[PDB]
């Protein structure tokens, strides 16, 4: 029951995932809405590489960290892979 | 007829 | 099945339906002559308020989602003091 | 000095002149005469210094300070603490009105003040005749002084020696050829004041002067007076002034025989046919211009009579006791009418007789019939609603049913009553504004008890349609009590005062059936008192969660889905969970909490006191007023 | 002082603890005045001893003065002796439930609504915060009540 955020440079999805699960379901319900297959997709979380379908763990997102709060920034690849150039949203203003 | 209104230390009680 | 909310600043913030419809206007929005019936888009456009209140809406909707019925303590959810006053507006402008 | 006026007030208090002289003296001139010409402010009502002397007759001290000074009796002071206690008038007033002679004979040698004149215009011969003391009163008309001082309703001083026992001062003052024909405010000439208080002496010296018979205003002859008094040593005194008539005679025989049928003082039921058939004989004594019954149509509060035509009829209800309490009111409304001030006293008394003997139903249509009647003459009126209150509780708690058509009626009249109270309240600024609004409060109060005695009752759809309209009626003039509650509020606190009488076993605050029918009419369940608290913030500081827990649930269940605001703050900024102040309110709120992003933002901006004026909505700008 | 609390006289009661006599009287079933006071439902009375502090003591049978009254369907002494500023989760919780149960089955005291809604504010103070929860030691099912295995969840309840 842990919320995942994945965010391209432009879109964004929001999904959750089972404790007692793998990455492949979530990598199945992310080729499912961009149409795009798993292998062009890669989870560029942090500036890191990660797996195919090993273990939700290890990726570097846990139940505690990816809270629906705040869930952690995992940024999506795909094959031309692409770098980590993700916009960042609008800078509020400047409160007196 | 009617079993409920039917049912209802006693040392200890006394002054 | 999938909620395409984007942005003035033109980033997307693709929800699910049901996290998308605890918000009235959204509902609004989606309801109309704006059906749209394949289930693909539903583009709902923000062409006055900015990506991060955006980005807070999302994640409130995750939030109330989730945080509905499980137990009575409800966590904290986040604030920034200059992205409040908007936020604020922002979720008056969508009845959420 | 403060500090110093109140050293030489205890000294004249005791009437002392070695400590008074040694505490008025070795100063400058400025200050003293201060000391001497300003009152001091005791027990929470001021009095000048020599009042206290004159009060308890202490002339002593106060000769010397006549004698060693130049002091004046011209201050001004409070009248009469008899329930009065009403600032204005001077010092010489009160010395007429402590009963003593030897200070006002020293006051009237150096500075006399006879002609003084209050906001009452009240000279110190009023206080006198007041007293009753013939050498005051004497004295005083001998220093030049006016015995025509008319106040702003007409308050002649031989009025007030009429009403009062003192037939000393009367015959005096008639003796100095007064005006006896002296018009009042009501009408009431004199013998009105003195045939009120049964005084046979009193009434029979101004018969000597000829102070004739003039009806006043509320349609009431001297004579018609005293028949309502049960006073009937001077009815008889009145039946001779040579100028009586027949249709005069009877009708004070009548008027006579209905009032000894129902008073607390004079409750005489063998007086009431003595009176009764010694009238009707009188009436059918000839055969030849005789003077029949003028009787009105019947009225269904007073059973079904139909008055007593015939001295047969009055003869078979001689041994019915009822029946002659019931036709002594009927007849007794035809004499006065239906707009006398006392038509309605007598019975409030057989309603509290009957309810004494638990006869509920008949005490239920006098009492509304006498409600009805003081509601034409447009006079306060909480008092009934109070004994309606209790009437309906003691009827609750003893297990009977209550005729809701019966409290359908109480509360219009309770809220057309509220409504002419706001009016009253709105109209007077300082005149009896506290008053005005104690009247208030308790007519909140007393509906609250009405609205719960109907949550308690079994009613039809039409009556229960029509009590949910009285009470839409009164929630939309938004009433409210001193700190801002609203009827809503009341409903909700714990702190509500419960009448002491019947009131208690029934009327309990909080209650969950009158919150959940005022939600139901339309209650602001959102609204807030002075102090900001809304209707959720009482509820939660409900300081017995586990008691009533039934109670406690069942309103925040009704508050919080009647739309209040689980969040928002009072003027404190004080939350009803940080206002909780209970482990079970808190659990039962919290479950209850429908949470909105617009509240947690508003809550943000309010908490980092972020500037938000001329920046958001102005529908938006009184939803961050209380987030 | 025992059969003072047992009984409604609250001035005899209050007149011998203001002789400082002892309110830890032991008995021989191990009730100590407040599981007598807190047995018949007379609130003034145990006000009237918690004022001089007569401390909370198990009693013979396993029964504390707050699960006597919690016992006998008395909400009033129930609800006093639960702010005794010593009292604890497991006990609040417990006196909660003991009274719920309480009010099914009595001849006077009979409400099902009052049994609901104290059962559910008991299993709402349990299940409140999430994080050390007190979760319900079921005892086994037994066939004389049916076949039900109490109810470990606000939403069987």
């Amino acid at each position: 029951d842990v919320f995942l955020m994945i965010r391209r440079h432009k879109t964004t999805i929001f999904t959750d995932a089972k404790e007692s699960s793998t990455v492949f379901e979530l990598k199945r319900i992310v080729e499912g809405i961009l149409k795009r297959p798993p292998d062009e997709q890669r989870l560029y979380k942090d500036d890191q590489l990660l797996d195919d379908g090993k273990t939700l763990g290890e990726c570097g997102f846990t139940s505690q960290t990816a809270r629906p709060q705040a869930p952690a920034t995992v940024g999506l690849a795909f094959r031309a892979f692409e770098a980590l150039c993700i916009e960042p949203f609008s800078s509020p203003p400047e409160l007196p | 007829k009617k079993h409920s209104l039917d049912l209802l230390k006693l040392r200890h009680l006394s002054p | 099945m999938y909620v395409k909310l984007i942005s003035s600043d033109g980033h997307e913030f693709i929800v699910k339906r049901e996290h998308a419809l605890t918000s009235g206007t959204i509902k609004a929005m989606l309801s109309g002559p704006g059906q749209f019936a394949e289930n693909e888009t539903n583009e709902v456009n923000f062409r006055e308020i900015p990506s991060h209140v955006l980005s807070k809406v999302c994640m409130y909707f995750t939030y109330k989602v989730r945080y509905t019925n499980s137990s009575t303590e409800i966590p904290e959810f986040p604030i920034a003091p200059e992205i409040a006053l908007e936020l604020l507006m922002a979720a008056n402008f969508l009845d959420c | 000095m403060e500090g110093l006026a109140g050293y030489v007030y205890k000294a004249a208090s005791e009437g002392k002149v070695l400590t008074l002289a040694a505490l008025l003296l070795n100063r400058s001139e400025s200050d003293i005469r201060y000391l001497l010409g300003y009152v001091s402010q005791q027990g929470g009502q001021r009095s000048t210094p020599l009042i206290i002397a004159a009060r308890n007759g202490h002339a002593k001290v106060v000769r010397l300070l006549l004698e060693h000074y130049r002091v004046q009796t011209q201050q001004t002071g409070t009248v009469r603490f008899d329930g009065y206690v009403i600032d204005g008038a001077t010092a010489l007033w009160c010395a007429a009105g402590a009963g003593h002679f030897e200070v006002v004979k020293l006051l009237v040698s150096h500075g006399a003040n006879v002609n003084h004149t209050t906001v009452t215009n009240s000279t110190p011969l009023r206080a006198a005749c007041f007293d009753g003391r013939l050498d005051i009163v004497k004295y005083l008309v001998e220093n030049n002084a006016n015995i025509s001082i008319a106040n702003k309703y007409d308050n002649t001083c031989l009025m007030i020696a009429a009403y009062k026992g003192h037939t000393d001062v009367v015959r005096y003052l008639l003796e100095q050829r007064a005006d006896p024909n002296a018009k009042a405010h009501c009408g009431a000439t004199a013998l009105h004041f003195a045939a009120e208080a049964g005084h046979i002496d009193i009434v029979k010296e101004l018969i000597k002067w000829r102070a004739a018979i003039v009806v006043n205003g509320h349609g009431m002859t001297p004579l018609k007076v005293a028949a309502e008094s049960c006073k009937a040593d001077v009815v008889e005194l009145l039946l001779s002034h040579a100028d009586c008539d027949r249709r005069s005679r009877i009708e004070a025989l009548e008027l006579l025989g209905a009032s000894f049928a129902n008073d607390r003082e004079n409750y005489d039921i063998i007086k009431t046919y003595h009176y009764l058939y010694l009238a009707m004989l009188e009436r059918f004594q000839d055969g030849d211009n005789i003077l029949e019954k003028e009787v009105l149509p019947p009225i269904h509060a007073y059973g079904n009579r139909t008055e007593c035509r015939n001295p047969q009829e009055l003869e078979s209800i001689r041994q019915d006791r009822d029946a002659l309490h019931m036709e002594g009111l009927i007849v007794r409304e035809r004499i006065l009418g239906a707009d006398n001030i006392d038509v309605s006293h007598p019975i409030i008394y057989r309603g509290a007789v009957y309810a004494d003997n638990m006869e509920f139903e008949q005490c239920i249509k006098l009492w509304l019939h006498a409600l009805h009647l003081r509601q034409k003459g447009n006079r306060n009126t909480h008092k009934d609603l109070l004994r309606f209150a209790q009437v309906f509780s003691q009827m609750i708690h003893l297990n009977e049913t209550v005729k809701a058509p019966d409290i359908e009626c109480v509360l219009r009249c309770s809220v057309l009553e509220i409504e002419q109270s706001m009016n009253r309240v709105k109209n007077i600024s300082d005149a009896d504004v506290h008053n005005a609004m104690d009247n208030y409060e308790c007519n909140l109060y007393t509906f609250l008890y009405l609205v719960c005695i109907s949550t308690k009752t079994q009613c039809s759809e039409e009556d229960q349609c029509k009590i949910n309209k009285q009470i839409y009626n009164l929630i939309h003039l938004d009433p409210r009590t001193r700190e801002g509650f609203t009827l809503l509020h009341l409903a909700v606190n714990s702190n509500t005062p419960v009448d002491d009488f019947h009131t208690n076993d029934v009327c309990s605050f909080p209650n969950a059936l009158v919150t959940k029918l005022l939600l139901d009419c339309g209650a602001e369940v959102n609204a807030v008192d002075n102090e900001g608290n809304s209707a959720l913030h009482i509820i939660v500081q409900y300081n017995r969660p586990i008691s009533d827990f039934l109670t406690l649930h069942s309103i925040i269940i009704s508050l919080v889905e009647a739309g209040a605001h689980t969040d928002m703050t009072n003027k404190q900024n004080k939350t009803p969970l940080d206002k909780s102040t209970t482990g079970v309110s808190e659990i039962l709120l919290k479950t209850q909490m429908k949470m909105s992003l617009k509240c947690l933002a508003a809550r943000a901006v309010r908490a980092n006191d972020i500037n938000y004026q001329d920046q958001i909505p102005r529908t938006l700008e009184e939803f961050v007023g209380f987030h």
